[PDB]
């Protein structure tokens, strides 16, 4: 069997949107408040995360069907999935040799200890690193990686989602594409799809744990004041 | 309010 | 004539509070989002200003009588005078040779053009530089400079001020101290006091113009998102 | 709200 046009156009659109919103040179990191090794890494990681949110939004607006939803639904999907999309795109810089994220220079090489200095515990970081490694091992093609992100961001089962029917249809179509592609263009990817869908489940638990820890941080003004206006908006609960 | 998100979503 | 104890203790308290909240090495500037020469200087100047607000608050809490006021009054005084206090403390780094503010390295040497890249017009910057130069020329002693800042921050004629009577008394006492000191310890300072009080009037106009221009900036989310949570709170109108 | 200012004013 083979893939159809309006199915391959979807893959080309997503791949191009990812390239348009993911800087391989990481040349914007020098513009963030510098990293410093109470919670010394918060300023830098807050800027890193704020900047990633902007990228995720740019990516989302290019997912076919996303721009047609209501602003309320677009926001509901972004706010509830943003951290999961960030965690997925960060895998691109994850390294199985040092279990860290390397983004250009040694200054921008994040260890599990660095995130700790941003207010997080191993309760989150442990499962997170485990997730990164598991995903890194699936050796996804750029096409599957980008499809996984679009499928994640287009989940109708998120709090605040209104037009659950139209979003269910957009995500179903993205799922077919991923299934067809793995079956046709990924030699040895017999069990891949199920393992990918499994990764979305893992993300739900990480999202849940990240939200708790973030809530704790946002309730302490000496820490929340270190965050950016975009981070406070997206991770805030003032919907 | 989400004024930043609205602006960014164009 | 000579100065009394509880009048000299006031001067020692203010001078010490200023030293405790004003870093002569400017070693914290490297922690701000780096300067970049639409509104390229906004990230850096927003961090500079956010950091100065924190210093002004630290200074205010050490002004005798300030910590006893109501939280509402302390906040009302801080929000309405913060920019004026920032402008006064920045004169310490102002240079009459280059009409710029020099804070350590060449990276942290601010020109009137830099502020322009933070969203401001000559409508403000012109009077501002003129103010800086006029004040720089008064060649104030550290004692008068610090007294001028405390007198400015303890002005009862600010919107939101409730206990206008107690604040009027705190500022009157600070004014006597400044008058006595100039008369007793400042050879040639016959006309100084009036020129200093004149500088507070000038600050009112700068504050007024700065507020307009800031309001314009805060209404555009692509710009307000570059600000910090503390700057948004202090310069915001959500009292 | 001024939660940051309150915190900073101790
Ligand atoms: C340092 C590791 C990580 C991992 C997902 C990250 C985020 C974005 C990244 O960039 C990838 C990319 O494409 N960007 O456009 C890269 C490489 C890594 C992270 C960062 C901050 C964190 O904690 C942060 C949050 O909890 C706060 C600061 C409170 C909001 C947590 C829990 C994890
Ligand atoms: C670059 C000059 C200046 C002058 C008062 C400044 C502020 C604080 C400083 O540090 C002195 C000190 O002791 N700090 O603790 C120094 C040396 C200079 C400034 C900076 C930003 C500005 O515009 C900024 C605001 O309008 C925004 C960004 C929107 C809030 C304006 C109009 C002026």
């Amino acid at each position: 069997h083979m893939l159809s046009d309006e199915q391959m156009q979807i893959i080309n659109s997503l791949v191009e949107a990812h390239h348009k919103t993911y800087d391989d040179s990481y040349s914007d990191f020098v513009r963030f408040r510098p990293p410093v090794r109470r919670l010394s890494m918060l300023p830098h990681l807050a800027d890193l995360v704020s900047y990633s949110i902007q990228k995720v939004i740019g990516f989302a607006k290019m997912i076919p069907g996303f721009r047609d939803l209501t602003a309320e639904d677009q926001i509901a999907l972004l706010k509830s999935s943003a951290i999961e999309i960030i965690m997925l795109r960060s895998n691109q810089s994850f390294s199985l040799e040092d279990m860290s994220w390397s983004c250009g220079g040694p200054d921008f090489k994040y260890c599990i200890n660095d995130v700790t200095k941003a207010g997080h515990t191993l309760e989150l970081l442990e499962p997170l690193v485990k997730f990164q490694v598991g995903l890194k091992k699936l050796k996804l093609h750029e096409e599957e990686h980008v499809l996984l992100m679009a499928i994640c961001l287009l989940s109708p089962d998120r709090p605040g989602v209104q037009d659950h029917v139209r979003i269910e249809a957009l995500q179903d179509r993205l799922c077919d594409v991923l299934q067809a592609y793995i079956r046709i263009q990924h030699p040895g990817g017999r069990l891949l799809y199920a393992k990918m869908i499994q990764k979305l489940a893992d993300l739900r638990s990480l999202n849940e744990e990240h939200s708790k820890q973030y809530r704790s941080l946002s309730f302490q003004p000496e820490h929340s004041m270190q965050l950016t206006p975009l981070v406070l908006e997206v991770f805030g609960s003032e919907v | 309010k989400h004024k930043i998100l609205h602006r960014l979503l164009q």
